């Protein structure tokens, strides 16, 4: 082992000390809660079903795997362009979880010196395994789970060969059975075909735009907290709302209470927010002509 | 209330300080060894008289006094990730039955592998030099690490466990040393065999010169190449690999000699995708009605692996339906809809050879 | 007064500095929120002005000015660092600002076939990305970002879910 207690020139130890290492690497993320939750969020009921199945079932249900003699799902792909807002969602019902959550960042793995990042995630998996059972969110795995193709070089050869030592985690050894670890990406275009599995990357959902009720709904729950006049549609500004992002719906509302303050109105109208619509989208400018 | 004295009485004797390591590398008298720390530094000491000179020997890991600098103790090998290459467990045996395919690579390996072991003689009469390395391959398919796994748990004996990760090491490449130790503790334990996972990595062409980790990691397969072009007998010693793309492995490891034998996983036929499925419907509690031939039909061209989480996707897919014993109606729509979408995510599966 | 008559430019990128950061409590009461980000770009004049204007009208925080190629260097995983211990410090700096020139230039996407190519650049500029979609703070700390082209597109479909306001030049009237 190491670490183990000794004074200076005694070479003698009086006491065996665990645990582990280190620093950054230790602690990744330790995660009180964040406020948000799942009831923040409108449109995925579907897919956050899935997600609640995949992240719930081991937790309370364990014993009904056990009466089904099942298998549960460790790996669970999480992609789409933002938003979608898969970071709220994973983390929103992380924080619901109740359960030990830690974040990380997928560039964070590419390191200095050679295999850094291998020891990084073992110590990673180790605290996970001591803090079990537990969750680990991981995004932008296509940033590090590029393979690329032939020598040379491929710089990230040692962090993506640490991505394969994570299916070797999911591969030689069963023990992460315990602590389900979800990853997310913004693209799928490029990816460890091997990552296809469930203790690798099972179910995979693509988030798609929101639609004009989900996309009023979410948006009307960013301005719920606002002052607004009690004249809004969200029928006409959600068919207003074409190849809009949700996040695009919260630049609506940002935006409504931008011109609400220079037009100095206490409370926001539906011509503020056709108005922010058109600021944020579509972009401009050219000038008004030659269609009369 | 005693037997605390007689702890106590040992702490006195641990009124004695730990002894510095060193090794032998030669002597010049018997007054004089020419000796070395581990830490580098060298000396030339004497010694008492508990040695036995003969039994010195150059290149011994000893023990030397904190002054005199000498030898009171010595000891013969140490090797610290050794015992966690052979702490590896896996179930099976059974497994190496609940496999299915593939039957020829099966019987192959254990053939190859297992034979010269145990039967030296079939071997040494027909002339033919026993091969001492294989090489497998996936997800062309897939079920590397579980087959070679159940033949390390399965022919049991001497097994010793390593990922390409560990041989990182940061500073000073030495765990190329820790290969040539490792193949000596491989010659300690012998017979023995050798895992491989993931070789691309350290297996790769040096095709661009570049920086540095490529040089190094380059050097360690020096070494590794080097003790395989013996100089040395590696008949006790067995070796298995495994990797994604064999493309990058350079000639000199996709020679013979260094690695005599080449086997792949394919995508499993129907047939094994059958049986397969047979073995990954026993632990799950099903009802009366059960047709594999639906499954067999509408799966194609999956990989093992992907076969099984069919059948916990099946499942999980039933504890919405809350049944105990479940249908394989649900079966055919949740494994036929979700296996198809993971037959979506399937892109780019074409892998060299 | 330098500015060469642009007003509505000028307007929506003061108002989203200033207006926020010298009377935080007029948003409180608001609020509402304020934009986290902006975007500047168009042809070279004139760029990176305006931001010299922001250093003038500055009050009182500080504010960190990054040039586009100090994020870029060899021997990968030197300028992740960087991005990050200077979040870090810019969470240390309580309300200072931060601004981006010569985006273009490490926010390149999306990729290659291969051998890449844009690996090193894709962790930097992702890893950029991936600093801003944690949840904290993020950052009350703002960000400016003034470029030539629009280009590239991923981090221009990063930044509209956290970042807003782009406003283009104009260019003489
Ligand atoms: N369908 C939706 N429901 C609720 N909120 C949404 C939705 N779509 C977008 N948002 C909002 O958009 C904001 C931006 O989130 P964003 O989409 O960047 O997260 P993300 O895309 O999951 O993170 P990443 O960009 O790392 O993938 C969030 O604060 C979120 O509240
Ligand atoms: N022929 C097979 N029989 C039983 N299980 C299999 C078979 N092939 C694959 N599997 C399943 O695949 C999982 C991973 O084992 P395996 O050694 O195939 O990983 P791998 O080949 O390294 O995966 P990849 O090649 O995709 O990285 C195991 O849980 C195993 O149950
Ligand atoms: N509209 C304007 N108002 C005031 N000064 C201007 C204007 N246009 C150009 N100038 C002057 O022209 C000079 C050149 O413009 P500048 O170099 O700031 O743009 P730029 O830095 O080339 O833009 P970019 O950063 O996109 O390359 C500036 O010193 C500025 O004083």
């Amino acid at each position: 082992g190491d670490l183990v207690g000794v004074n200076k020139d005694s070479y003698l130890i009086l006491e065996t000390l665990p645990t582990e290492y280190d620093s950054r690497v230790k602690a990744m993320e330790v995660d009180e809660r964040p406020t948000e939750q799942y009831s923040d969020i409108g449109g995925l009921d579907k897919q956050i079903q899935e997600l609640v199945e995949a992240i719930v079932l081991p937790m309370n249900h364990k014993e009904k795997f056990e009466n089904l003699g099942i298998q549960p799902p460790k790996g669970v792909l999480m992609y789409g362009p933002p938003g979608t807002g898969k970071t709220l969602l994973a983390r929103a019902c992380a924080a619901q979880t109740k359960a030990t959550f830690l974040k990380l960042a997928g560039p964070q793995l590419v390191q200095m010196f050679i295999g850094d990042g291998a020891k990084l995630v073992r110590d990673a998996f180790a605290l996970a395994k001591e803090k079990a059972p537990s969750i680990i969110f991981i995004d932008e795995l296509d940033a590090i789970g590029t393979k690329r193709f032939d020598s040379e070089k491929a710089g990230d050869r040692e962090v993506q060969r640490t991505m394969l030592e994570l299916l070797n985690q999911l591969d030689g050894f069963q023990p992460n059975t315990q602590v389900k670890v979800i990853a997310a990406t913004n693209r799928v275009d490029i990816l460890d075909p091997a990552l296809l599995r469930s203790g690798r990357l099972d179910r995979k959902i693509e988030f798609p735009m929101p639609n004009e009720e989900a996309r009023a709904r979410i948006m009307q729950i960013h301005s719920r907290k606002m002052n607004v006049s009690p004249d809004v549609n969200y029928e006409e500004l959600a068919r207003c709302t074409d190849d809009f992002n949700g996040a695009q719906c919260k630049a609506v509302c940002v935006e409504a209470g931008m011109i609400a303050l220079r037009r100095g109105a206490t409370e926001l109208t539906h011509e503020d927010y056709m108005e922010g619509i058109l600021e944020v989208q579509a972009k401009k400018k050219a000038n008004l002509q030659y269609y009369a | 209330t005693k037997q605390y004295e007689k702890s106590e009485n040992d702490l006195k004797a641990l009124q004695s300080v730990g002894q510095i390591v060193g090794e032998v590398l030669k002597q010049l008298t018997e007054e004089k060894f020419i000796v070395k720390a581990t830490n580098g530094p060298r000396y030339v000491v004497g010694c008492r008289r508990q040695l036995d000179k003969s039994k010195l020997k150059p290149g011994t890991r000893v023990a030397l006094d904190m002054t005199t600098l000498t030898i009171m103790r010595y000891l013969p090998r140490e090797v610290d990730p050794l015992v966690y290459n052979m702490s590896h467990e896996d179930p099976g045996n059974v497994s190496y039955s609940e496999i299915g395919g593939l039957s020829e690579q099966i019987r192959e390996l254990r053939e190859v592998i297992e034979l010269p072991l145990t039967n030296p003689e079939l071997f040494q009469r027909v002339g033919i030099i026993p091969p001492k390395g294989c090489l497998l391959y996936g997800p062309p398919g897939t079920g590397k690490t579980l087959l070679a796994r159940a033949v390390a748990s399965q022919l049991d004996c001497n097994f010793l466990k390593v990922v390409s990760s560990s041989i990182v090491d940061k500073y000073i490449g030495e765990s190329a040393r820790l290969i040539r130790e490792m193949f000596n503790y491989a010659r300690d334990h012998q017979p023995c065999i050798i895992f491989m996972d993931e070789i691309d990595a350290i297996g790769g062409r040096r095709f661009s010169e570049g920086t540095s980790a490529d040089r190094e990691i380059q050097r360690t397969l020096m070494e590794l190449l080097n003790q395989m072009d013996g100089f040395d007998t590696l008949h006790r010693v067995k070796m298995i690999m495994a990797t994604n793309r064999p493309d990058t492995l350079d000639p000199a490891l996709l020679r013979p000699g260094r690695l005599d034998r080449k086997i792949h996983i394919d995508l499993p036929n129907e047939q094994a995708r059958l049986d397969i499925l047979k073995i990954h419907a026993g632990p799950i509690t099903k009802h009366g009605e059960i047709d594999y031939e639906a499954i067999v039909k509408l799966s194609d061209g999956f990989n093992g692996a992907d076969l099984r989480n069919v059948c916990t996707e099946a499942g999980m897919f039933a504890i919405r339906a809350d049944h105990d014993f479940v249908v394989q109606e649900d079966f055919m729509k949740a494994v036929r809809k979700v296996a198809d979408s993971k037959k979506l995510e399937s892109k780019l599966d074409y892998k060299p050879v | 007064s330098d500015v060469g008559g642009c007003k509505e430019q000028i307007e929506k990128l003061r108002e989203v500095v200033e207006t926020p950061l010298l009377h935080p409590e007029r948003f409180v009461n608001l609020g509402i929120e304020p934009p986290k980000g902006v975007l500047l770009f168009g042809p070279p004049g004139t760029g990176k002005t305006l931001c010299a204007r922001a250093v003038a009208n500055r009050t009182d925080a500080c504010f960190i000015r990054v040039i586009g190629s100090e994020l870029v260097q060899k021997y990968v995983g030197e300028g992740a660092r960087m991005v990050r211990e200077l979040f870090e410090m810019a969470r240390t700096k309580k309300a200072c600002l931060i601004f981006f020139d010569e985006i273009d230039a490490i926010g390149g996407a999306r990729f290659d076939d291969g051998a890449g190519g844009d690996n090193e650049v894709q962790r930097t500029m992702l890893e950029l990305i991936n600093q801003l979609d944690g949840f904290d703070p993020r950052g009350n700390i703002k960000v400016l970002m003034a470029t030539n082209r629009p280009d590239t597109l991923d981090p221009a479909l990063m930044r509209p879910g956290r970042l807003d306001r782009k406003i283009e030049f104009s260019l003489p009237d």
